[PDB]
């Protein structure tokens, strides 16, 4: 079995890639998509659903 | 030959491969398979360096070289006083250090204790294979490694970081740097206040760990504690190594220009990019 | 029920949440028509 | 949707609400600034051209 | 399974306020926040700190420091705060120009503002020594905390004040920047020749790959044997346990020969000490007595000549 | 052909995010690459069908 | 195992009702991008 | 409004206003950078070029 | 429900002085952008 | 209206008060920033340059 | 009701010296601005 | 006006005026050094230009 | 109410002395300004 | 001056003397270090110029 | 008050002494800024 801290950890990393492609896109920089996705994966994987 | 208390921890049980075979020691050493493994592996690169010594022609201790295949050779075979037995000694090394990893393994699981000494000594193995295996192998030659000597392998770093300008502008560097000075300043303060609370003013009881607590309480604010202070040591080295092999893995293979020419995309944003003042206008 | 909260709950708790996004899809629909009428993307 | 409150039933209310707010925001910012990145759309532009602002 | 790394449950009380030995408790404040994530890693209280007179003289110099370089990279970036987040990391305080030396008559602009940061600098640092002294000694506590900083704050010292003086010149030193010091240390290895072949620097680096390789093998060795409370040191001083005793075999049967629960401790102050000193050393040796470290290692028989 | 047993094995918080955070990521990705190609580019095809450029 | 069979079978089939009508949504959607431009 | 006012069942009051009131101030930043960032609208530059004072 | 412990009389009293506090700043944004369009309009 | 003293039973007052001055400050300090980077407003250049200072 | 705890009769003459403040600092701000922009319009 | 003296039954008096004297000595501090920065307004240079002192 | 231990007496005095402080400072600081304005005017 | 005195009972007089000390001195020392920076009021150069020392 | 524990009598005589002290060392410096100013005015 996989622990809840460890599923928030793989869907915090596949959200981070997302977001961070998706606003890369919409900004003009890459850096604009590491700094959105950085955040919303830290706000995602700091809160546990248990 | 043994310590007061280490008769009643020498049993038999704990090995990898093999059984009661090589289940004893020699003096204090345990020696297992992979003791035996180990020891072959030492001697003879240390015999071969020797050899290597006797080639060049110096018995300077610190002018002695073993230098890796020159970049004619790519990823293939050299003779061996022009590369051969440098590629051996590498062998060799890497063999003696996973054999002690495992020996390591051997003795953790006879003693009952946990395996994070193997484990932290694996990160070191890897960022000596990141050296000496892998940034090679994607570069494309064995000459993109560095030599076995104790004034020769700081050339080849002086000529590697010296190629990208000045090094210490690769950003996994600079990380890797924070985390050496902060795990050397980390363990300064933990051994002194230990010993500081083991051995008061004359004519005092010990302290104890509430004392250590109040002092860097009083000192900065904060304890971590000593569970905490020795896993923030244990992550404090293995993040450094771990940055470095990632700042050299990166180098020569996905960068190619001077770093104090990457750092440029901070600047070159958007939103302050012509802006004129400062430095960069 | 993970959360425990009941049938009636829920349903309540879904008909205002409806409510809600009819509303927020009102006020889209109508900032898009008046989007289109200032400049046709089709 | 004959019945679809089972998800109020499983899930935490505070938490989808939480999730859904961050999501709706993030989306309109990014379309937002998809609209700014293309001229034909950049309604600045088009305000600044058609009235002579430079 | 359970490798000890991070707390899996955790537990708070009523806030610990500290040992009463001789402290001045009217110094002291109140207990802080507690932190979770701190609680994940390690302990969550914050606070109380002490601040009696040597932290207010430590306080206000520091932050006059801060100050001073902060202020001199608003006048840099014209004081535009888009300027002053873009350019950060480039802006610096230089000492004064090799022309002055030692005298204390160059320009605000030129090297003066260097000068008064530096004081300011000076005073934080002696006092924040002078505190960390007093601290231990109102515990009834050693002084080890104390020298293991006198080791650090002598390479600070070479680096900033003693070797300027030597050389005869404030330009020597290093300017306030988070590149520009950077791009000092590379100059300086470059005027001096090649600083790997300093052997107090060879020495220095030994000794700091020594604190990473000791304290990662002492954490990894605390963390194997805390299943039978081997984090609790001071008490394995007293009372050995079965804790110390396999770390002790585990690293006799590995290396040949083992330390006590204190004895490497002593081996820890002395490895991170030592670096810091070699360099303090090797530093002062470059320029007054070596002024090219490759002809150096080629006379010494470490380059090939 | 059951197929509802899916349920029973994963915990269906987890299969409800896991699925949703999938597919808008892979809605969107598809968008941007529509957006990417000169062709299918629907702003762009406007702004050349009513010469806004 | 948290959940029985009969919330099994309610939760599936409730789940099978959103698919089909995101599907359908696809759909009209589909034709309506083929017949404004085929591709 | 209609059903509304039970949001606050559900999130806690001083929760909801630090955020909102941290989320407003930030986008207010946002949009006012936005505006000075483009050489049209950057009130300050056009009124510099209004009365001449360069 | 419990979540929070606010009553039923209380959340509402709470929603409504929160709406009078939005119409207020909505009010005030209002004519801040019809200021601003007056004086240099966006479309 | 009327009632927004109610804010004052959700706040702890004295921690609104130091975030509050905290922001005022920085706000005032930022502005005041920009406008010295500014050519224009920059009242020490102006009156300068009015005066013949240079 | 109090979650950091005043009475409703505390809350209102917090509040109202507290617009008492606020109307001050931003008569001053008003005064201020308007001396600016007799000096310097920005408009 | 006449009721703020109740600010003091919320702050407590010793940290206040320990903050507001920090407060008042770094903003001096920066505004003087605002003004040496400055050509003019650098009283040192203008009384050495003045007098002739270089 | 009163989260220092201060009464409204208490407060009343310590408000009176603070006040005396701070005319006397911006008295100070007026004058100051006055001053450079009539050595140096910045408008 | 009128009721200052008051001061001391809010204040522990040790503190305030200590602080007073540590603050003196290094703005004496800072105004000291700023007037040997200037070219002039460098009271020893100028001393050096006028009697030709160097 | 209690903050400190010194009564009014102690707390006067205190600032008695603090006040000879303050206007020695001001009358020092100010003859101190009189005799650079005679040799050196910086305005
Ligand atoms: C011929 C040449 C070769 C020379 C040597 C050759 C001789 C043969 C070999 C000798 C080697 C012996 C080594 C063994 C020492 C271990 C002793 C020990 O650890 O425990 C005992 C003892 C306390 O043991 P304990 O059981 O824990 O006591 C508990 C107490 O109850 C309660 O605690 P406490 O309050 O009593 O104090 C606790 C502390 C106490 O120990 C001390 O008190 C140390 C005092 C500070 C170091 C002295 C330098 C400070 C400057 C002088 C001004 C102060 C002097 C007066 C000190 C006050 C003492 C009352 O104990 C410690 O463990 C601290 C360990 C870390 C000390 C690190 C100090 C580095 C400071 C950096 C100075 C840099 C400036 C100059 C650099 C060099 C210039 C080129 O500690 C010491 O004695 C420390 C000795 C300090 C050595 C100083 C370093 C020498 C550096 C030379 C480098 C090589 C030169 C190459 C360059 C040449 C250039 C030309
Ligand atoms: C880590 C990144 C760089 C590198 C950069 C540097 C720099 C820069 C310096 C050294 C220095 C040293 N390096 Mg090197 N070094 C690298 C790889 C290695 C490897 C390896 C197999 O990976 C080894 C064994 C060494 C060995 C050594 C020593 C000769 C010396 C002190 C190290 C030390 O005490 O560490 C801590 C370990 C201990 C304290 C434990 C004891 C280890 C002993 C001292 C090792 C002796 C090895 C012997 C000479 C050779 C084998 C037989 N280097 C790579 C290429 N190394 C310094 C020096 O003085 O060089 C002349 C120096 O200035
Ligand atoms: C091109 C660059 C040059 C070079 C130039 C230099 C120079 C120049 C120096 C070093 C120094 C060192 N170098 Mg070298 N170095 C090179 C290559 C290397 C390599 C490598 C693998 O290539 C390595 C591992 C090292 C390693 C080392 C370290 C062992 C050593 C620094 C110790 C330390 O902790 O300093 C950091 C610690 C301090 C400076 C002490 C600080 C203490 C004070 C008290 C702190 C005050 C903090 C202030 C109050 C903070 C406020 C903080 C807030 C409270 C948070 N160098 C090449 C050849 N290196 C130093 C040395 O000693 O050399 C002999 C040195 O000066
Ligand atoms: C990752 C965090 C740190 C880390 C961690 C840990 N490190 C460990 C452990 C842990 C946890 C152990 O458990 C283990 C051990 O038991 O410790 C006592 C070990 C060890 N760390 C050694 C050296 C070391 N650690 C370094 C770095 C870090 N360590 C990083 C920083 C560095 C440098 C350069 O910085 C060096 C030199 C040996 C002393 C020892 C292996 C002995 C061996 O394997 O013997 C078997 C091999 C031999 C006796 C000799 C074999 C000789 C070959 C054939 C010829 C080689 C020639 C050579 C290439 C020439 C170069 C010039
Ligand atoms: C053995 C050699 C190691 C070592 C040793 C030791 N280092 C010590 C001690 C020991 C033993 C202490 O006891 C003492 C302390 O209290 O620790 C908690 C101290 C400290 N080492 C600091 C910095 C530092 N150590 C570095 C390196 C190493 N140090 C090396 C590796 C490096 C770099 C560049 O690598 C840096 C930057 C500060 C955190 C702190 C002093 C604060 C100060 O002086 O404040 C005074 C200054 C201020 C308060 C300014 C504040 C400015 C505004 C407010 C912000
Ligand atoms: C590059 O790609 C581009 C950007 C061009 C296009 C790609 C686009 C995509 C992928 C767009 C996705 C759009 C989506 C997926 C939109 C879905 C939007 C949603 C999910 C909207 C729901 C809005 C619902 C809202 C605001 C609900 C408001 C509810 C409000 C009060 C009700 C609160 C609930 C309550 C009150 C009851 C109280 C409690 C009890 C117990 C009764
Ligand atoms: C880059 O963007 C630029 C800079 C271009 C522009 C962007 C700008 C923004 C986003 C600006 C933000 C403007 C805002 C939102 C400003 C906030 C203004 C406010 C709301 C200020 C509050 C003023 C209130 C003040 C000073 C309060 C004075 C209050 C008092 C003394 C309160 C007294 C309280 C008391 C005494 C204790 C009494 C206790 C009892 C029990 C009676
Ligand atoms: C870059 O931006 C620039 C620098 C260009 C411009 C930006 C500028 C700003 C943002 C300036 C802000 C200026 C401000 C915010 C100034 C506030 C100044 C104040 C608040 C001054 C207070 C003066 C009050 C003073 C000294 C206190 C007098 C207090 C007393 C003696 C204390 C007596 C009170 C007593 C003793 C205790 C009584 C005890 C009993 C028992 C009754
Ligand atoms: C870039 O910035 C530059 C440097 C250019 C300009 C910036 C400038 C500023 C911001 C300057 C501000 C200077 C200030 C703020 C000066 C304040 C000076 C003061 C207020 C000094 C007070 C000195 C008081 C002194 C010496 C008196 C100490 C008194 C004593 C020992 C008397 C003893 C009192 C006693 C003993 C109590 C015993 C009695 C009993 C009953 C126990
Ligand atoms: C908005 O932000 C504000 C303005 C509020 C503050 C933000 C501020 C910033 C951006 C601060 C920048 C801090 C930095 C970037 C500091 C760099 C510190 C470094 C990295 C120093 C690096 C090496 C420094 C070394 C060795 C210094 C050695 C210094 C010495 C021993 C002190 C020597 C003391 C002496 C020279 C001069 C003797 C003269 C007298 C009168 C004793
Ligand atoms: C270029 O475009 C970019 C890319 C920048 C982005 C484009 C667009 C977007 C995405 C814009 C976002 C617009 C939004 C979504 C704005 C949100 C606006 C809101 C939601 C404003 C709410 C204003 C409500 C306010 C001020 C209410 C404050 C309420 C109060 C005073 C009343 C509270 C008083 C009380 C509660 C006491 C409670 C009673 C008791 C008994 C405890
Ligand atoms: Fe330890």
């Amino acid at each position: 079995e996989v622990s809840e801290f460890a599923f928030r950890l793989m869907m915090a990393a596949v959200i981070f890639v997302g977001v961070g492609i998706m606003f890369a896109f919409a900004g003009g920089h890459w850096f604009v998509g590491l700094v959105v996705g950085g955040l919303v994966a830290a706000f995602f994987a700091a809160t546990p659903n248990s | 030959a043994l310590l007061s208390f280490e008769r009643k921890y020498r049993v038999p049980g704990g090995t990898l491969v093999g059984g009661n075979l090589f289940d004893f020691w020699v003096g204090p050493f345990y020696v297992g398979f992979f003791g035996v493994a180990t020891f072959f592996f030492a001697a003879l690169g240390i015999i071969l360096i020797a050899w290597s010594a006797v080639l060049q022609g110096t018995w300077n201790p610190q002018l002695i070289s073993v230098y890796p295949p020159a970049l004619e050779y790519g990823l293939g075979g050299a003779p061996l006083a022009k590369g051969g037995l440098w590629q051996i000694i590498t062998i060799c090394a890497t063999g003696a250090f996973v054999s002690w990893a495992l020996r390591e393994v051997e003795i953790c699981r006879k003693l009952g204790i946990g395996y994070h000494i193997p484990f932290a000594f694996a990160f070191a193995i890897l960022a000596y294979l990141t050296l000496v295996l892998f940034r090679p192998v994607m570069m494309g030659a064995w000459g993109y490694a560095f030599p076995y000597g104790i004034w020769t392998h700081l050339d080849w770093v002086s000529n590697t970081g010296y190629t990208y300008g000045n090094f210490h502008y690769n950003p996994a560097h600079m990380i890797a740097i924070s985390f050496f000075f902060t795990n050397a300043l980390a363990l300064a303060l933990h051994g002194a206040l230990v010993l500081s609370a083991a051995n008061p003013e004359k004519g005092k009881e010990m302290r104890t760990p509430d004392h250590e607590d109040t002092f860097f309480r009083d000192l900065v604010g904060y304890s971590i504690g000593t569970l905490g202070i020795h896993r923030l040591g244990l992550l404090l080295s293995l993040s450094a190594v771990f940055f470095s092999a990632l700042c050299m893995i990166i180098t020569g293979t996905i960068w190619f220009d001077q770093w104090v020419d990457w750092w440029q995309w901070w600047v070159k944003l958007p939103w302050w990019a012509n802006i004129p003042g400062g430095i960069n206008g | 029920g993970y959360t425990g909260l009941t049938d009636e709950q829920a349903q309540e708790l879904h008909s205002v949440y409806m409510s809600g996004l009819w509303l927020f899809s009102a006020v889209a629909i109508v900032a898009h028509l008046a989007v289109y009428i200032w400049r046709p993307w089709f | 949707m004959s019945k679809f409150y089972k998800i109020w039933m499983i899930f935490d209310p505070r938490r989808v609400f939480v999730a859904q707010g961050v999501f709706l925001f993030l989306l309109a910012v990014m379309i937002h600034l998809i609209l700014l990145s293309t001229p034909s759309y950049n309604w600045l532009e088009i305000s600044a051209a058609k009235y002579n602002r430079v | 399974e359970y490798q000890n790394i991070f707390s899996q449950v955790q537990v708070r009380g009523p806030a610990d306020l500290g040992m009463t030995e001789d402290v001045n408790l009217a110094n002291r404040s109140g207990v802080g926040p507690f932190s979770t994530l701190l609680g994940w890693f390690g302990n969550a209280q914050l606070g109380p700190i002490y601040l009696g007179s040597l932290g207010v003289l430590s306080l206000f110099s520091g932050l006059m420091w801060f100050f001073t370089i902060g202020i001199w990279f608003w006048y840099q970036a014209g004081w535009n705060p888009a300027v002053f987040l873009r350019d950060l990391f480039f802006f610096s305080l230089e000492p004064p120009a090799p022309e002055y030396g030692l005298s204390f008559a160059a320009p605000l602009k030129e090297g003066g503002l260097w000068l008064i940061a530096s004081f300011f600098m000076f005073v934080a640092v002696w006092s924040w020594w002078g505190r960390t002294y007093l601290r231990a000694q109102a515990l009834g506590m050693g002084k080890h905390t104390a020298w293991a900083f006198l080791s650090a704050i002598w390479l600070w010292m070479v680096l900033g004040f003693i070797r300027p003086i030597l050389m005869g010149s404030w330009s020597e030193a290093v300017p306030y920047g988070i590149f520009s010091h950077l791009d000092w240390t590379n100059n300086f290895s470059l005027v001096h020749g090649n600083l790997f072949y300093n052997p107090f620097h060879g020495l220095s680096i030994a000794f700091l790959y020594g604190s990473a390789l000791l304290f990662a093998m002492h954490g990894a060795t605390i963390l194997a044997v805390s299943r039978f409370g081997g984090e609790r040191e001071l008490e394995q001083i007293a009372d050995r346990g079965t804790a110390a005793e396999r770390a002790a075999l585990f690293w006799r049967w590995t290396m040949g020969f083992n330390a006590t629960m204190e004895g490497i401790h002593r081996w820890a102050i002395w490895m991170a000490v030592l670096v810091t000193l070699t360099g303090g050393i090797g530093i002062l040796l470059s320029g007054t007595v070596v002024d090219n470290w490759y002809v150096w290692g080629q006379n010494h028989g470490m380059a090939p000549l």
